[PDB]
């Protein structure tokens, strides 16, 4: 009778008190609003139809031992424009014997995985023993210009005019001819008998367009011979060496003039070739040089400058056995817009020692999915807005932000007991 | 608060005792303040708690990333920035979080009031309902049997005056 | 809820029946559960609903554009950005929206409790108020006349004595 | 008695359930928090006192048949600095007979609506048959420099010094004299009788200031004669054609040197003139050229580079009858910062066939109000933060964002019924 | 509302009269509507108000700057931007502000209901509690003494048993 | 018997009604959520370990009369790299007698407070009467390059090669020798007796590195003599004056060639020296000049271009007595990235008339604390997000925003009374 029943709310120690706007909650468990997200290491893209890749052989779908030799799936290989044994650099200079492939294509996002094919191993030397530096700079520009154009294509031949005294040249170091891009040309000249040739002048034209492709900017290679000194040069040459590229008006845009700059070679009696990367607007350029040699530019990569975009560059090296290089690596990391992909472990291929390495494969696997964000720190296709460590700089998309696991908000869970007003809670 | 056993208005804090929703009974000539759960009444709250907890998932999932789209090609470090951007988004999240907790809280309580009404709606004999959540029945009219019917719910030994 | 004429705690969902605020009456020896609106009691709720709906306009108007000021001279497309900026602002708006609906909801209900109190405050004869919103008068003491006075409000055949 | 009254909340089918933070609401109607906004097509501005326009005749307030001839209101015309028959380009080269107006002024936002006055129709030819290209580039720079300066002004005369052998020249094609900007100058020279003149050298000075106006950067035109070939050139000229502009030191900043670049003409026995747009810092420049001709720059547009700002450019064409051009259009669209205004229907004027076209009027009507935002997609003076389609790139102010009508949030309306807690709603 | 003295549901607006929480008493055969504060009952509200006001500080302090980190080296003016950024942050603050006021409001009222229950829980003699916050005792049974005990709280001359 | 008690909520006039989400509040008092913040005038930094300063004497810790002579505390002086009587500009040209200090160092934030030491007062003249303009431009570049490099250092000597006809020169105006940077060199030449020297060619090398310091970019001074006219020049010189700096190829990067540009002097019979600021990539440059004089560059400031950063520049003037200049001021204000600090009152030093001015001290006091933000408008170490006036442009960190005191949100205070639903509030 004189009893008393009551719906009671009782909270012990296994509690926790989450406070809220307009009433709180005691709870037995609690969990995070969002989970911290880890970046999947490797390369991926967004849109999947706005990307294109330039390939090796590890990407060459139409290669004999296919699946095996590949570092990518078929789906991916389909989006690649490769050809076994090629390299953008190889096509740039067209050295003898080495494969000359017409790389070109369009895409908002360009993925490069080429280069190994012209590593120190290639042991090419056409008046130059260590090409790496050039490789570096060449790559550096390809990436820069690539990250600002939509379309790009090798321009395998351009309108030019060579003088008559000069005649096509062949070289010992260059197997038995010469490179295709810097094109050698020479004229009989013997200083001894006091017969110095006719200083030559030759023109060349960077096109406004090349087939479908619109060229707003050309990447050409300005090359010249570096002699140790006058007398040495004067051994086979008559006055003072020089090669210069002037523009429509006599403005100079490149070269080397030993008539005002000092000789800086150190290769003894024979010169060394130096190739500078030049970005030239389209037009009619001319070059002037000392009689004996003329290194005429006859090729280039053409970029429209239509739009900005991301660039992924995969490192290209040999399995053990042959000497590789990090020009690519260096270059990617030294230019805004490209993301470098590198292996931690060495290369060991399935097809053979140099094709189909596991790591690389699980690295470039992302190219098959659509990510929410891609960074130099990796990619992520998950959805939370937070991550443990700060994603790295070149990054595109909806990238999560860094935040301590603790600092993220908590949601009440398990048993919930609503708290009332103020001193409602009495022990 | 209501002596040793309070209503659906307050909440008992017993650092080491039982915890949850339960039935607190006490007589006027008694020192023993019985506490016990009626897992049959809970049956509602418990399910509702689920329905409630369910909502969070939705609304949280619903947070369509107040997250920025970047085209950062430059290499300069931006931590001082990324950090501040994060401290903010964190803050934004906090509020919308409390927003969820409170809504839950509100709906849960409003749901405990759903029980009272229902329990109260169980006899003019019971119908003592003093304070909200608390009622005083007379075991001379309401023996354990109906007490159990009234609350717990065993469906055995009632009393219809018709 | 409670039988078929639930209190001010629950809400009847009758896909094809009448809709709104109304008076649900039922006798103990009757199968006919009368439902009918008392447009005279509604007179409050209705007006308050207006006052409430009025607030939204203000607060909405009050949204001083969490909208950005641009000086975009460059021509590059920014949809991926504009889009994400929008998805966010949309989200921001959603929350502050729910914030309004809830407030209304709260204020409306708190306003239905304003009626009860007022109706309850209408006689010790009535003063049965079982569950909140529901009461049981005796038509032997409270004939239709006062029932109508109590609720509907016709002001005829109520309470003189004093 | 044993009745039961209850304030009941009942919801049928004409309902809808808006959920909120801390309670929900059932409602009979619903509406959008904000309305999608359409952009008004045409041109407008912000601040109304920070803008200035450069005019034609369709803007010339002081024109005979006024209101009629205008494409703008008076209020607007007031903010314009025009003069019937003028064109920035016309003032740049000052061709014979054509009106030479001193365009100049300041403003955070510059609105250009000139040009038609030197369209193919004008049939001007001063050694050049189709001027459009030049018009294009000229416009291109005006806009660029304009979008970076606060003030700009034509510089109708600059400190120069011409050699004695040379004497003012007149030309057949140039009515019977010559342009004012590229200024012809010549000297008697007959190769036949082996009398080649004295290669000339002349100076010229881009000023640091021009009246109120401060010149941080000058737009000058570097011109030269394009010969088909040597012998042809050698018909009236002695060695090899050339005209070059050097800077303080002998750096070249422009020109054409046929002593190193090839001849590229195809106009038969008489040359063609080519005019390059050059941006020069103020200073003392010099030019050198083959004896016979000297095209001395003698005018320019001067820009301070004080501040960035928007630029609207209205297309300028003739009503039907005379030939028009899209240099303006092309140019605006090809430079960041300016917004192009174009007509869909042709021109049909009220005053006469070429002045006062309806479309244009309702297009430039916006110049009378203050917008909240202006874009290449149109302008808007309303206030909602959303719009159906993405506004176009060059845009300034508080531009609304694209969002599907559906996706915008909804407000409860009509009959409102507050929902309580959980299973509060029972069938 | 009601007569000269309303419940814990409404609030008296007397532009020039006293202000605060107080005890409004009135008899049926009386014109004098006594208003007076019971600083002993207030003792709760007052302290709770503090507790409440305390929270703001926290939550406000808690606003971890939804403030941007800048690396503005360029010299161009950005007022049109800074301004718009401010108008927004101001707006953001406003909402989270209302969020605080409402929460306080809610908790304060819920705390006024804490008194009622407590006052109501003070006798079956009192136990008249008509409308919420208002009750009608009989001074023939409940003389001032207990009235003062019931409300004000002087702890002298009341009780219904022990 | 028939009484009625009620917990009543009553609100008079001393009220105010704050509305909220889910219930309102009446209150007796109200206060701002945040307080408006004033910027502390002067210079400060963030991180305190990422900054470095280049000093005068007013910063020189190792100065005789220390505390007194200083304009900074010790703590601050420690972070400075100064030396009494020095000036970056002084070290740039190394004039005779004046202190030549090796300024160099690293820091994300560089604070300059030097310069006074080569003010008009210094009355130095080495063929130039008013050096201020040069000071201006020199400072201008230091700041620019400084705000883009992490490390910078004076390069006191660089690999060069001078011809034989020429021999070290000394000058009357230059006390009795010459500047150290532009280095005079001459050769006997007497036109009268028709003995014109041998036009000279000399080389010089900007290094890639200088000790720890990496040089990605060099600031060198290209100087030359400005003659009034030929004949005047022909008084002591033989043909036409000229000095030019070519790059690796014959590209010119600077100088003056009177063989194509006009003579512009006005100093009568003796020339005037002009020094241009040049930014040069590292390499081997050459210069050519008319026989008689050769002004060979022999020093420079070297910057890596590693990273961007803030730059504070404190104005440097004399106490009353000696003539000062505003080159610094002008320069800071004219370059993005640096923040200028100026005094309102004049200089009056404690140690003596020129060292230890009060104003300056309380100005540079900030250098001792860590600010939340620094702007050209002052700094602030407080924490509210709002301020009364818009902070000035070059600013870094978490800068507060401008907002009217009123417009900031208000918090209820004092007596709080919760409002219920709708018409809850009644009379
Ligand atoms: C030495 O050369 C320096 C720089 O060539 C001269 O300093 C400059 O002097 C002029 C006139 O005193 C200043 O320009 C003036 O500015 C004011 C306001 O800004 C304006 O009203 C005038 O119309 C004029 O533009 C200029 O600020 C100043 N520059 C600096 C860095 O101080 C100096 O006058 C020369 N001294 C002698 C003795 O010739
Ligand atoms: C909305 O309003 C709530 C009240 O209805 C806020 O809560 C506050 O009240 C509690 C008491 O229930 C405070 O507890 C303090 O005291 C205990 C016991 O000594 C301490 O353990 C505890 O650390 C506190 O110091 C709460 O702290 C207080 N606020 C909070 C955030 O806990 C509720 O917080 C408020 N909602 C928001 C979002 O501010
Ligand atoms: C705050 O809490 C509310 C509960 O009071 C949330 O609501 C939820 O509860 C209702 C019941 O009134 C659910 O309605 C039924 O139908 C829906 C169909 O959409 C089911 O999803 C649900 O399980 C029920 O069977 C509501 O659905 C449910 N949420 C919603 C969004 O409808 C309310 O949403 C919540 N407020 C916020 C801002 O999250
Ligand atoms: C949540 O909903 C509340 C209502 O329950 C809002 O409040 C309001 O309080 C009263 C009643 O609506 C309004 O009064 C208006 O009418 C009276 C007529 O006597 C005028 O005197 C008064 O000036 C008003 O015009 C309040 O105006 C209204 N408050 C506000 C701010 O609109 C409450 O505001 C709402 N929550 C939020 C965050 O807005
Ligand atoms: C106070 O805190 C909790 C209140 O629930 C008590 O712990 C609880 O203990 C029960 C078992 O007695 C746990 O049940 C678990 O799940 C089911 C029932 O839900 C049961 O079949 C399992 O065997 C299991 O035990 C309940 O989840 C658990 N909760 C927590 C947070 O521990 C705790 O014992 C209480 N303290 C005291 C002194 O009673
Ligand atoms: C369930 O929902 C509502 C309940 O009210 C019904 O819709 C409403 O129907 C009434 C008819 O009584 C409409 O009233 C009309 O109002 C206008 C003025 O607005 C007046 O001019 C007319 O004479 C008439 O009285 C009311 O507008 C309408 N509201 C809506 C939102 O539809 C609905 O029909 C109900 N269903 C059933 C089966 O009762
Ligand atoms: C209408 O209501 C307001 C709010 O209560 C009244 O203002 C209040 O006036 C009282 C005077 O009794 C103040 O209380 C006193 O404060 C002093 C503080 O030094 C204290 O020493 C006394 O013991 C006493 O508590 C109270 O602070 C003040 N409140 C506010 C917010 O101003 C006003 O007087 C009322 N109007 C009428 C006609 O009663």
């Amino acid at each position: 009778e004189k009893i008393k029943i009551c719906l009671q709310k009782q909270v012990n120690s296994s509690f926790s008190l989450h406070n809220g706007f307009g009433g709180n909650l005691y709870a037995t468990e609690e969990k995070r609003m969002f989970e911290l997200v880890k970046p999947k290491a490797g390369a991926s893209v967004l849109n999947q139809s706005t990307w294109i890749g330039f390939g090796d052989s590890r990407t060459d779908k139409s290669n004999s031992a296919f699946p095996r030799s590949a570092d990518v799936s078929a789906k991916t290989a389909d989006k690649f424009r490769f050809l076994s044994g090629g390299s953008l650099m190889l096509s740039m200079f067209g050295p003898p014997g080495k494969v000359d492939y017409l790389y070109q294509g369009c895409g908002k996002h360009k993925v490069f995985y080429e280069g190994v094919n012209w590593s120190p191993h290639a042991a090419i030397n056409c008046y130059r023993k260590n090409w790496t530096d050039i490789k570096l700079n060449f790559q550096k520009n390809i990436y820069e210009l690539a990250s600002q154009s939509h379309c790009m294509s090798l321009v395998n031949a351009l309108d030019k005019t060579i003088p008559l005294q000069v005649t096509a040249g062949t070289a010992g170091n260059c197997n038995n001819s010469f490179l295709k891009n810097p094109a050698l040309y020479t004229q009989e000249v013997k200083p001894s008998e006091n017969k110095c040739g006719k200083e030559n002048l030759a023109f060349f034209t960077l096109p406004t367009q090349f087939g479908t492709y619109e060229c707003k900017l050309h990447l050409v290679a300005s090359c010249y011979f570096i002699y140790d000194s006058k007398e040495v040069y004067n051994k086979r040459g008559c006055d003072n060496y020089f090669q210069v590229i002037y523009d429509s008006f006599g403005k100079v845009v490149g070269g080397l003039d030993n008539r005002v700059s000092p000789y800086t070679g150190n290769s003894g009696d024979t010169p060394t070739m130096q190739c500078d990367m030049l970005q030239l607007k389209p037009g009619r350029y001319s070059v002037r040089s000392s009689p004996r040699f003329l290194l005429m530019p006859e090729r280039s990569y053409c970029f429209d400058m239509k739009e900005k975009g991301p660039v992924t560059a995969v490192q290209s090296i040999w399995g053990k056995g042959r000497e590789s290089d990090y020009a690519v690596d260096q270059a990617c990391l030294s230019t805004p817009g490209c993301m470098l992909i590198q292996k931690q472990k060495p290369y060991i291929g399935e097809a053979d020692d140099h094709h189909g390495d596991q790591e690389m494969r699980e690295l470039l696997s992302g190219l098959d999915y659509e990510a929410r964000c891609i960074s130099q720190s990796g990619w992520v296709n998950e959805t939370s807005p937070f991550t443990e460590k700060y994603l790295l700089p070149p990054k595109f998309g909806r990238c999560p932000l860094a935040a301590k696991e603790e600092s993220i908000p908590k949601i009440p869970d398990g048993l919930l007991i609503p708290t009332s007003g103020t001193d409602t809670t009495v022990t | 608060i209501d002596d040793l056993i309070i209503g659906v208005l307050f909440v008992a804090i017993v650092e080491t005792g039982i915890g949850g929703y339960l039935l607190g009974s006490r007589k006027e000539s008694g020192g023993g303040v019985t506490k016990e759960s009626a897992e049959k009444g809970f049956e509602k709250i418990g399910n509702d708690i689920q329905i409630l907890k369910s909502s969070i998932n939705i609304a949280i999932e619903k947070l369509n990333d107040r997250i920025s789209h970047d085209e950062q090609a430059i290499r300069d470090l931006t931590l001082e920035i990324e950090n501040a951007r994060s401290e903010a988004l964190l803050g934004e999240l906090g509020i919308i979080r409390a927003l969820l907790v409170g809504n839950i809280s509100i709906g849960l309580q409003e749901s405990l009031w759903e029980l009272a009404s229902e329990i109260t709606n169980r006899a003019g004999d019971l119908a003592v309902e003093v304070s909200p959540g608390c009622w005083i029945i007379d075991n001379n009219i309401c023996d354990q049997s109906c007490q159990n019917f009234i609350f717990k719910f065993n469906e055995t030994a009632p009393v219809p005056t018709i």
